[PDB]
């Protein structure tokens, strides 16, 4: 079990670990997180008391370092850290734990819901999608626009996602313009399995990625890729049985642990009639089918 | 975006235009069978291709060859005329390729985009307009070329005949708005009105007769008179 201290907490702030969060008081005497699982990635994040505006946040694996936030008056924000010495790192902490104002990581036992929803992330792919290749860890916020975004201004600070466009040459072979609009298995298959993502965990983990960051972030072009990457599962006629099946048990933990009131802005009407409905998977993601139905059949 | 009668205009600008309908490319009858089960059997059919501004009408007749064996007909008859546009694009010099293509019917919009990948700054658009291109097989000529044909063919046609001789694109667009409008209302009356005159002949490269500016204007009317009328036939008015 790892640990991610704080120097101190000035400003009132809500903190979320993973699908947890606790709410801090301005210069409250807080500490940090304690017992964090490894094994998995890691999300901390942030919104202000006063503004929150602008969610935002860092991914990480304790693994990969020691990490600790502290706060930087200049920027305005908690921002993380590393320590590449160790002994200072165990040493600055040690005196912080007998006087234990530190919360820890609340996991049930029972609970396999964090490891459900990132099964397939790996910390090297997200530090593929967000580049800052100084640091071991990546940051996130609301506002962060992703390359096809800006296609249609920063680069230094957007989300490389995969660019997945139904109506692109890298779509449609010439002379298959039909079957490969109304069928996408070529597109999924060796185009992007294939091709880019050479197998179906790196496709999956990409796709729990961008949910966490539409979910967590409210990150509007995550949520953007992460429907194209359902659909275009969904509108592909040929899909391996095992990628149906894991596919069925993601979503199903996502519309799982959505919050009920973020339903209306993070979820796409079309594309999920579409999928459960009408594409060629409509019988194939019978968990996700239930789940959605009887937590929001308004939406169907 | 769509066209509509605020950007009626651009039609007969100087920027190379074609409208596209499909209405007539996949075309059948239907009838019982020994069983008394009900059965399609397809006729020859058209793309109706046209410059409104020069009049040319590049007309693609689609044989019933291209259906057999085929299934969800017309699913395929809208990609089919996306892949003939497209392939009529691809023959015309880059001078005379289209700046838009403008489709009468939104379902043309993603065949037609798709099939036109390689020209992205040719710009696919729909319309609000209610045009009554579905009447063009009332043309006989048209209708006759499209019936007779043995084989996958394109023919050319100028629909306007020598009008622009005499009158703009816009009067032309408009006259020809109107006699489509009135064969599609009631084709056997708007024939009649065409045609009472048998001193007035439709020349052997024409499609329409070779009325005088007096007489279109008396025509026009007729036509006219005609789709009001049937307004009234139809709605008791
Ligand atoms: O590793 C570290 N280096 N330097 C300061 C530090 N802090 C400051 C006191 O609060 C805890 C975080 C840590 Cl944990």
């Amino acid at each position: 079990m790892n640990t991610v201290p704080f120097t101190s907490a000035p400003i009132e702030v809500t903190i979320g670990i993973d699908q947890y969060s606790f709410n801090v008081k301005e210069n409250q005497p807080f500490h940090g997180i304690k017992d964090i699982p490894i094994g998995h990635v890691h999300v901390i994040h942030f919104q202000h008391a006063d503004n929150s505006s602008m969610r935002y946040g860092y991914w990480f694996d304790c693994r990969m370092g020691n990490f600790y936030i502290q706060y930087d008056p200049k920027d305005g924000l908690y921002k993380m850290m590393e320590e590449r010495d160790g002994a200072k790192f165990e040493n600055i902490v040690h005196n912080f734990k007998e006087r234990q104002m530190m919360v820890s990581y609340p996991k049930i036992d029972e609970d396999d819901t964090w490891y459900n929803l990132t099964e397939f992330v790996q910390m090297d792919k997200i530090r593929k999608i967000v580049r800052k290749d100084e640091n071991q860890f990546s940051y996130v916020d609301s506002s962060m626009t992703t390359v096809q975004e800006n296609e249609l201004s920063d680069p230094a600070h957007s989300l490389n996602y995969t660019v997945i466009n139904f109506k692109s040459r890298e779509a449609i072979r010439p002379g298959h313009e039909m079957e490969d609009f109304l069928d996408k298995s070529y597109y999924l298959n060796t185009v992007m399995l294939q091709g880019i993502f050479k197998n179906s965990s790196n496709y999956f983990g990409e796709l729990q990625f961008a949910f966490l960051n539409a979910m967590f972030f409210g990150n509007y072009g995550s949520s953007l890729q992460w429907h194209a990457m359902i659909e275009l599962i969904c509108s592909s006629a040929t899909v391996p049985k095992h990628m149906l099946d894991k596919l069925d048990e993601i979503l199903y933990y996502q519309i799982k642990t959505l919050p009920e009131q973020y339903s209306d802005i993070l979820l796409n009407e079309r594309v999920w009639n579409i999928c459960l409905y009408s594409s060629f998977q409509k019988n194939s993601l019978h968990n996700t089918e239930k789940i959605m139905e009887n937590k929001y059949p308004e939406l169907l | 975006g769509a066209m509509n009668s605020s950007n009626y205009a651009e039609l007969f600008n100087n920027d190379i235009k074609l409208f596209v309908d499909d209405t007539n490319v996949y075309r059948v009858t239907v009838h019982k069978t020994f069983e008394g089960n009900v059965a399609t059997k397809a006729i020859n059919g058209c793309i109706f291709t046209l410059n409104p501004k020069t009049g040319h009408l590049f007309l693609k007749i689609i044989h019933t060859s291209v259906w057999a064996g085929q299934k969800r007909l017309s699913q395929l008859a809208k990609w089919k005329t996306a892949e003939e546009v497209s392939a009529l694009v691809r023959s015309l010099p880059k001078e005379e390729q289209p700046k838009q293509i403008i489709v009468t019917r939104k379902a043309m919009l993603d065949p037609l985009e798709v099939h036109m990948l390689d020209f992205p700054n040719i710009a696919i658009r729909p319309t609000e307009l209610r045009l009554p291109f579905s009447a063009a097989m009332s043309i006989d000529k048209l209708s006759d070329v499209v019936m007779k044909a043995t084989e996958p063919q394109m023919v050319l046609f100028n629909i306007y005949d020598d009008w622009l001789d005499r009158i703009s694109s816009y009067t032309a667009f408009s006259r020809l708005t109107l006699l489509l409008r009135a064969l599609k209302t009631n084709e056997e009356s708007a024939k009649m009105i065409l045609l009472s005159d048998p001193t007035i002949t439709i020349k052997s490269y024409h499609l329409w007769p070779s009325f005088t500016d007096e007489q279109w204007i008396t025509i026009e009317s007729q036509m006219r008179d005609l789709i009001l009328t049937e307004y009234g036939r139809k709605y008791n008015v």
